[PDB]
């Protein structure tokens, strides 16, 4: 959220996650789709893994 | 539609036009532009329209 509000800071766009962890990883890009979801807009590619 | 007489008839429907539409004009940034565009298309999607 601080990270979107760092998109408020720069006016920045364009993002990619990656997400090492997969326990956590789904609810943070579940808050990251909600508050991009202000925006109307999405990230450009989600990653999780091993 | 309702001329009397239907005498005042426009020529053409829209063919050497401007042939634009009507939309809602929201703030640069507002919170419900996904919403409502949501809702126009249920609208639309459903003979409601």
């Amino acid at each position: 959220s601080v990270w979107f509000e760092m998109m408020r800071v720069y006016n920045w766009n364009h993002i990619i996650l990656l997400v090492s962890d997969d326990h956590e990883g789904r609810a943070a890009q579940k808050r990251l789709e909600t508050l991009l979801e202000e925006r109307e807009s999405k990230a450009e590619k989600v990653l999780q893994f091993d | 539609g309702r001329d009397e007489g239907c005498k005042l008839v426009t020529i053409g429907s829209g063919y050497i036009f401007a042939t634009t539409g009507y939309g809602i004009a929201l703030q640069k940034g507002s919170p419900w532009k996904r919403q409502i565009d949501l809702a126009l298309l249920q609208f639309v999607g459903d003979g409601e329209m």
